[PDB]
Parts: structure tokens; C-alpha cells; sequence
């Protein structure tokens, strides 16, 4: 631990990422979190909204 | 049934085919959500439930 600047800013970095990346599968008030069901599930217009 | 019970029936391991219950038009009322009511044919799930 005599580096730990360096070793810091690279897991700020990555936590920053993960965060991210899990954020990408959130629902976001929708009924699921995956596009590509949603479209191969529902119509059009609620499909888009 | 009665509506206050309901006859309940489970529908699995077989094979759905909507496309003829859409297109019977003796329906009056065709109303749904979470599923379009076309797409039926390329779509299925664990279990049904009627």
C-alpha cells in the first residue's frame, strides 16, 4: 500500500465502470430491462414509449 | 363458471397457435398489455394460465 494514489484512482475508475455497466440493465420504470424482448414482445407504439 | 369462481385452467407442453383466435373476428373485446396482441406465433413462456 505504498502507491496508494495510483492504486486509488484506478479503483475509483473502475468502480465508476461497474456502476455504469449495472446501470445498464436497470428497468427504469419499464416492464423489463432488456430492449430486445421488449421489441419482440410489444407493439410499436408501447414498444417505443 | 361463476365469476366469483372462476373455472381455472393450465396450459402447457403443447403448442398455442393465436393466429387463428385473432383472426376468428368473433371476439368482441381483444384487450391486452405486456404482449402485442400479434407476435403471438414467434413468442412463449413457462406456463399459461386461462
Amino acid at each position: 500500500s505504498a502507491l496508494g494514489k495510483l492504486q486509488d484512482v484506478v479503483n475509483q475508475n473502475a468502480q465508476a465502470l461497474n456502476t455504469l455497466v449495472k446501470q445498464l440493465s436497470s428497468n427504469f420504470g419499464a416492464i423489463s430491462s432488456v430492449l430486445n424482448d421488449i421489441l419482440s414482445r410489444l407493439d410499436p407504439p408501447e414498444a417505443e414509449v | 363458471a361463476s365469476v366469483y369462481a372462476w373455472n381455472r385452467k393450465r396450459i402447457s407442453n403443447c403448442v398455442a397457435d393465436y393466429s387463428v383466435l385473432y383472426n376468428s373476428a368473433s371476439f368482441s373485446t381483444f384487450k391486452c398489455y405486456g404482449v402485442s396482441p400479434t407476435k403471438l406465433n414467434d413468442l412463449c413462456f413457462t406456463n399459461v394460465y386461462a
